[PDB]
């Protein structure tokens, strides 16, 4: 908890808004874990976690007449460790970003990435507000499934992860011939969306991989 | 009464799957049958080319009668007994295809895994009657199977009225 880089207002066009047979809209947080894990490897920086938020979002057609394709903006903080300096960072960062897709959408402009710093808990509420302004993701959990959930808690569904089926025996058509492959299904949690300002525990907005083929929160489910 | 729905069901070449690819692509032919994920409510879906299945009178093909009162379990568990067992189960069978479906890295500890996603039949049709039943309408529908859907699945062959999705649209920044 210490090194952050913030990208506000990421413009993306084209979204695959279909995360799952029964999820359309938000992309899911495996989306952003995804996306930080592929800057870590491109950019050599380590990445530990990353907290997004929702500023403007539309799924094509639903609020007007005109494969599920969105458009919409985002705010993205990645939780770092780097000392080599600062706008070197950001630099990395901004050159990353400008060719990198989020759920197969373009990046058409971001502001420019900043560097943020927590030494305590305190000062990790500095990093959480300067995301402002933005909605962001916290994990709810399940209750009891993700459908009875939805209508009972009144929360969304989203993509958590994914459960492996079996493993793939013939790796003809594999684009990859020696990473373990499998037939897998998504996994799925209950999320909530906060103003960011309004989280408590910044802890709880961060997300990241976690065992047995799942992304969550450092700090777990939400609680106020 | 049911042996001859399962009977000339396995005539065909019938599959029956818990989880399958073809929901994301109606020319794959990626089908799977995840034994745990089986209970007294568990959805089952099916394929035939073009989607046969003798029609019991009662109106009914096989895939309609193995999801209504729970006859699925009833049967895969044994209060049936051998005979209207064991066949059931020669058709809940594997098989592996790739092709059309996407491939994912997805971190394992220090490397990853590549995860090929299949989408569940269950969660499909059990969810689009939950939905229904309870009036929830913060949904899309989408339609499986294309114009000819009966060539994808016996689900999709029958709920023709599409299945629900979540609308997963977030608050916005005004």
């Amino acid at each position: 908890m210490r090194k952050f880089i913030i990208v506000k207002n990421v413009k993306v066009d084209g979204i695959n808004a279909k995360s799952s047979d029964i999820t359309v809209g938000m992309p899911p947080a495996t989306t952003f874990c995804g996306l930080g894990e592929t800057m870590s490897i491109k950019t050599g920086i380590v990445v530990k976690a990353v907290s997004y938020g929702s500023v403007k979002f539309e799924v094509r057609g639903s609020r007007f007449n005109t494969k599920p394709l969105a458009d919409g903006v985002f705010t993205l903080c990645f939780e770092v460790e780097w000392e080599d300096c600062a706008e070197v960072l950001v630099d990395k960062v901004t050159n990353f970003i400008n060719t990198a897709r989020i759920a197969g959408g373009t990046i058409a402009s971001f502001n420019k990435p900043f560097v943020k710093v927590a030494k305590d808990a305190e000062e990790l509420a500095s990093v959480k507000n300067a995301m402002m302004p933005c909605y962001v993701v916290v994990d709810c959990g399940v209750e009891v499934n993700i459908f009875e959930d939805a209508v009972n808690r009144k929360l969304q569904p989203m993509v958590n992860g994914y459960k492996k089926l079996e493993k793939i025996v013939d790796n003809k058509h594999m684009r990859d011939k020696f990473t373990p492959a499998y037939l897998a299904t998504p996994t799925y949690t209950m999320i909530g969306y906060k103003m960011v300002s309004n989280v408590d525990n910044f802890d709880q907005a961060l997300w990241q991989y976690g065992e047995n083929t799942k992304v969550k929160t450092i700090g777990g489910i939400y609680n106020d | 009464m049911i042996k001859e729905m399962i009977e000339d069901f396995i005539s065909k070449g019938g599959l029956i799957f818990t989880h399958s690819g073809r929901y994301t692509n109606t020319n794959n032919s990626c089908f799977i049958f995840n034994k745990n994920d089986i209970g007294v409510d568990t959805k089952v879906d099916m394929y035939t080319p073009k989607s046969a299945g003798i029609k019991n009178e009662e109106g009914e093909n096989l895939w309609q009668v193995l999801n209504k009162a729970n006859m699925f379990y009833r049967i895969y568990s044994g209060e049936l007994g051998e005979e209207l067992q064991y066949l059931l189960k020669s058709c809940c069978t594997a098989k592996e295809d790739v092709t059309t479906l996407p491939q994912i890295y997805f971190k394992n500890g220090e490397g990853y895994d590549i995860l090929v996603p299949i989408g569940n039949a269950h969660n499909l049709i059990s969810g689009t009657e939950y939905l229904w039943e309870h009036k929830y309408y913060n949904t899309f529908t989408q339609k499986l199977g294309g114009s000819n859907p009966q060539n994808c699945t016996h689900a999709c062959n029958k709920m023709r009225g599409g299945f629900k999705q979540f609308n997963c649209t977030p608050p916005q920044v005004e």
